[PDB]
C-alpha cells in the first residue's frame, strides 16, 4: 500500500512557536492528502484537506504544503487551544492510510517531581497481594526513571507505570509506578523504596517504607 | 448534525458484534460513510467504507471475510456487523462520514464505541486506598489516593468527593491477569472519599481514605 | 467516412508549477 | 495552485501541460482553454504542430456487432498553428503560460481556445455491460500532433489527445419554489377532483432527499385508488436528427386512497440515485473522462435547437382513479401534474477530481 511517514513524530515548543510537521508517501498520491488534529480521550477532527485547503472553521494559523511527494503541516504560532496530536492521510488509493502521528506539547520550564510511595493497604492484603504504588506528580518534561529496589534488588519485570497527558494550567505531566507482588513475596521482605531520576532533581531521589 | 454509534462491549474471542452508527442531520446518500478503528495509543486504521449513492463497499484486507459494512438509508444508520473478532481487532471504532462529491477528507467523526475482545469474565474492581503518610506529604502538601484494580471490562469513571482542582486519574493499564488496574490522587493540604464505578459491572463503590 | 475508435497512449500525469 | 496535468505523446516527442480538465459554463461566459505544447530535443520528425479541440459526439452502431467499436462526429473544430508560431497572429499568454514559458523556455508553444457558449456540455450515456469500448455521449478533447499540414495522416504516435470536460454548476440564487396544480372535471357533475402538489425549493443537489407535498382535494364521486410519484430525467438529444426521452430514476408507489368527497395531504420524500439504475442503458450522467463512476447528469442550464444532450428533471405526481361510471372502464379518470426542478452540483472551490478519488 502507500505507507505515510510522518516525520517528527513528538515534538516541544510554546505559545506562539512555529511548528512544521512533515509526511512523506510512499509514491506519488498527487495532492490527496488530508491533516487531522485529535484530543485525547476525543475523536480526530479535520484540519486540512486536498494536501493544502483548509478546512472550514478551521483556524487560519493551520497550512498545508506540498512538493511531489512530500507534504508539510505548519502552524504559524501555537495557541493554548491546539496542543494535541496530528496525523496526516492519503487518500488517493483506497486503501487510504494515516501516519503514526505527531505529539505537540507545552514546553515550559523545568519543574521537579512531587514523588511519594504508597505501601498497600489492609484492605489489600487480605486477598492474597500487595502492590505497592510510587507516584511522581507535576512535573516536566514527561521523561522520567523509575526504580523499584526491595532489598535494594532490580525489579524484575514486576512493575509497571502510567502517565497521563500535561495539559493543566501548570502544563505538568504525572506518573505513577506500581510494583505488584503477591502477599507471601511482599511480607518476606522489609525495606520497599522507589528511586526516581529526573531532569530538576539532580541526586536521585528515593522514597521508602518498611511497615 | 451529529454521528452516533451503538453496541459494542465485552465478546469472547472467535465471536461477533454488530456497531450501528446512527447519522443525524446529513443526506445519506450524498455522503460516504466509514469505519476506522484506533487500538489502546496506537494510530488510525481504515477498516472499511460504503457509498450508497452507488451501492459500492470496500475493505481492508484485514477484515476481509468477517466484517461486513451495510446501511439502511431509512433510518439514516450504517453497520458493521462483526464476526470472528480476535483480540487483535479490540479498539475504538470510530463512524465517520465523507462528503460523496467528492472526497475531502474524513470531515466528522463519531464519538467511538469500545469493543473489547478478550476471554476474560466481565469482573468488576476492588478499590483500595492509599493513605497520607509522612512518605507522601512535602512543602504542606499531602497526597490521598485511590487504587482501582482487577476490572475486565475497559470503562471506568472516578470522581472525587462526589463531584469535588488537584485530582489525577491515571490511564488504566493492563496486566498479565488481563484485568485493568488504575490509579487516582488528590493534591490537599494537611489539614475525602473517592466516587468510583464501572458502568459494566453494575457496581459503584465509594471508599474513603486516612 | 467518419472516424472509428476501438476498445478501451500514455497515463496521464502531473508537475510543479511555481507560484 | 502549483500543480499542472501533463501527458505525452507515446513517443514522447510531443508533451500537454494543463492547468485544469474542467472548465465551467457560466452560460454567458466559459473558462478558455489554455496550455503549451512542448516540442522535444530534435525527436521532432514532423515540419509543424497543431493543437485542435474538439467538441464531438461519441457513440456505437446497433446494427453492428463489434465490442468496443464506437464513431465520434465532430460538433465544433477549432485549431491553432501553435509550431512553428504563425505571425499576423500574435496573441496576450494567460499567467498560466507565462509561468509554463519559464518552467520549460521557448520550445513550450501555447494555445488558448474560447469556447462557444451555446455547446453541450460534457454528457455520458450510461453503457451497459455489452458496451465496453469508450464512454458514448458527448465529450471535449484536446489533441496535440506534428504533421507537415492540416492534411497530413496523423501517426497515433505522434500525437497526444487528452479528455476535457464542459461543466455547469448550481446558480446562487434559487428559482421560485416550484408549485403546481390540475383540476379535472368529470362528465356529469361540476365538483372537481382537485391535485395540488409543489417541491420544498427549486435547486436539489446530488444525492439531496426531494419533499413532495401533495393536496387532493376530492370532490367526486370517484375513488383515488393509488398515488404515484416519480422523478424523472427528460433529455432532449439533437445531432441533425433530434430525440427525446423521460427516464423515471426514483419512484414511489403510495397505496394512498382518496375517498370521494375526501382530502388528503400528505409529503413524499424520494432521492435520486445511481445505484438503482443501473439497468438504464443510455441514462444520461455526467461527463466521464475515461471510465469512472458520475452521476446522474445534473441540469443543463440555457439563457434566455442546440446540439448534444439537454438534460432536465420533473417530479410528476399521478393519481390512479377509479373508473366504472358511465363509460365503464373507456376512459381514463386520472389526473397528474409535473414539477420542474434543478438539479446540480453546489459551485465548488478547487478543481473536481478527475478519477475516483480514493482510487
Amino acid at each position: 500500500d502507500i505507507q505515510m511517514t510522518q516525520s517528527p513524530s513528538s515534538l516541544s515548543a510554546s505559545v506562539g512557536d512555529r511548528v512544521t510537521i512533515t509526511c512523506r508517501a510512499s509514491q506519488s498520491v498527487s495532492s490527496a492528502v488530508a491533516w487531522y488534529q485529535q484530543k485525547p480521550g476525543k475523536a480526530p477532527k479535520l484540519l486540512i484537506y486536498s494536501a493544502s485547503s483548509l478546512y472550514s472553521g478551521v483556524p487560519s494559523r493551520f497550512s498545508g504544503s506540498r512538493s511531489g511527494t512530500d507534504f508539510t503541516l505548519t502552524i504559524s504560532s501555537l495557541q493554548p487551544e491546539d496542543f494535541a496530536t496530528y496525523y496526516c492521510q492519503q487518500y488517493k488509493y483506497v486503501p487510504v492510510t494515516f501516519g503514526q502521528g505527531t505529539k505537540v506539547e507545552i514546553k515550559r520550564t523545568v519543574a521537579a517531581p512531587s514523588v511519594f510511595i504508597f505501601p498497600p493497604s489492609d484492605s489489600q492484603l487480605k486477598s492474597g497481594t500487595a502492590s505497592v504504588v510510587c507516584l511522581l506528580n507535576n512535573f516536566y518534561p514527561r521523561e522520567a526513571k523509575v526504580q523499584w529496589k526491595v532489598d535494594n534488588a532490580l525489579q524484575s519485570g514486576n512493575s509497571q507505570e502510567s502517565v497521563t497527558e500535561q495539559d493543566s494550567k501548570d502544563s505538568t505531566y504525572s506518573l505513577s509506578s506500581t510494583l505488584t507482588l503477591s502477599k507471601a513475596d511482599y511480607e518476606k521482605h522489609k525495606v520497599y523504596a522507589c528511586e526516581v531520576t529526573h531532569q530538576g532533581l539532580s541526586s536521585p531521589v528515593t522514597k521508602s517504607f518498611n511497615r | 448534525v451529529q454521528l452516533v454509534e451503538s453496541g459494542g462491549g465485552l465478546v469472547q474471542p472467535g465471536g461477533s458484534l454488530r456497531l450501528s452508527c446512527a447519522a443525524s442531520g446529513f443526506n445519506v446518500y450524498s455522503s460516504s460513510i466509514h469505519w476506522v478503528r484506533q487500538a489502546p495509543g496506537k494510530g488510525l486504521e481504515w477498516v472499511a467504507s460504503i457509498s450508497s449513492y452507488y451501492g459500492y463497499t470496500y475493505y481492508a484486507d484485514s477484515v476481509k471475510g468477517r466484517f461486513t459494512i451495510s446501511a439502511d438509508t431509512s433510518k439514516n444508520t450504517a453497520y458493521l456487523q462483526m464476526n470472528s473478532l480476535r483480540a487483535e481487532d479490540t479498539a475504538v471504532y470510530y463512524c465517520a462520514r465523507s462528503r460523496q462529491f467528492w472526497y475531502s477528507g474524513l470531515d466528522y467523526w463519531g464519538q467511538g464505541t469500545l469493543v473489547t475482545v478478550s476471554s476474560a469474565s466481565t469482573k468488576g474492581p476492588s478499590v483500595f486506598p492509599l493513605a497520607p503518610s509522612s512518605k507522601s506529604t512535602s512543602g504542606g502538601t499531602a497526597a490521598l489516593g485511590c487504587l482501582v484494580k482487577d476490572y475486565f471490562p475497559e470503562p471506568v469513571t472516578v470522581s472525587w468527593n462526589s463531584g469535588a482542582s488537584g485530582v489525577h486519574t491515571f490511564p488504566a493499564v493492563l496486566q498479565s491477569s488481563g484485568l485493568y488496574s488504575l490509579s487516582s490522587v488528590v493534591t490537599v493540604p494537611s489539614s475525602y472519599i473517592c466516587n468510583v464505578n464501572h458502568k459494566p459491572s453494575n457496581t459503584k463503590v465509594d471508599k474513603k481514605v486516612e | 467516412r467518419t472516424p472509428p475508435s476501438l476498445g478501451p497512449s500514455c497515463t496521464t500525469a502531473s508537475s510543479s508549477l511555481r507560484k | 495552485g502549483t500543480r499542472v496535468f501533463k501527458k505525452a505523446s507515446p513517443n514522447g516527442k510531443l508533451t500537454v501541460y494543463l492547468g485544469k480538465r474542467d472548465f465551467v459554463d457560466h452560460i454567458d461566459l466559459v473558462e478558455p482553454v489554455d496550455g503549451v505544447v512542448l516540442v522535444d530535443p530534435e525527436y521532432l520528425k514532423e515540419r509543424r504542430v497543431y493543437v485542435t479541440l474538439t467538441c464531438a459526439f461519441r457513440y456505437g452502431r446497433e446494427d453492428l456487432d463489434v465490442l468496443g467499436l464506437t464513431f465520434r462526429k465532430d460538433l465544433f473544430v477549432a485549431n491553432v498553428q501553435s509550431f512553428p508560431p504563425a505571425p499576423e497572429d500574435k496573441k496576450p499568454l494567460t499567467r498560466l503560460q507565462e509561468r509554463l514559458i519559464k518552467k520549460l523556455g521557448e520550445h513550450a508553444y501555447p494555445f488558448t481556445f474560447e469556447i462557444p457558449p451555446n455547446l453541450p456540455c460534457s454528457v455520458t450515456l450510461q453503457p451497459g455491460p455489452e458496451d465496453t469500448g469508450k464512454a458514448c455521449g458527448v465529450d471535449y478533447e484536446v489533441k496535440a500532433f506534428c504533421a507537415e499540414n492540416l492534411e497530413e495522416k496523423i501517426h497515433k504516435r505522434n500525437s497526444v489527445r487528452l479528455v476535457i470536460r464542459k461543466v455547469q454548476y448550481a446558480p446562487e440564487r434559487p428559482g421560485p419554489q416550484p408549485t403546481a396544480e390540475t383540476t379535472r372535471q368529470f362528465l356529469m357533475s361540476d365538483k372537481p377532483l382537485h391535485l395540488e402538489a409543489s417541491l420544498d425549493k427549486e435547486i436539489y443537489y446530488h444525492g439531496e432527499p426531494i419533499s413532495v407535498n401533495v393536496h387532493v382535494t376530492n370532490n367526486t364521486n370517484k375513488t383515488v385508488k393509488k398515488i404515484k410519484i416519480s422523478v424523472r430525467q427528460y433529455a432532449d438529444i439533437c445531432l441533425f436528427n433530434t430525440a427525446q426521452y423521460k427516464c423515471p430514476v426514483a419512484m414511489e408507489e403510495a397505496d394512498d386512497t382518496v375517498a370521494p368527497s375526501s382530502t388528503f395531504c400528505k409529503v413524499y420524500t424520494l432521492t435520486p440515485f445511481l445505484a438503482n439504475n443501473r439497468e438504464k442503458r443510455g441514462l444520461a450522467l455526467d461527463g466521464k473522462l475515461k471510465h469512472e463512476d458520475t452521476n446522474l447528469a445534473s441540469s443543463t442550464l440555457l439563457r434566455e435547437e442546440i446540439l448534444g444532450i439537454i438534460v432536465s428533471y420533473k417530479v410528476k405526481v399521478k393519481l390512479v382513479v377509479s373508473r366504472g361510471g358511465l363509460l365503464g372502464d373507456l376512459a381514463s379518470s386520472d389526473v397528474a401534474v409535473e414539477l420542474p426542478f434543478t438539479l446540480m452540483h453546489p459551485k465548488p472551490k478547487e478543481e473536481p477530481p478527475h478519477r475516483e478519488v480514493p482510487e
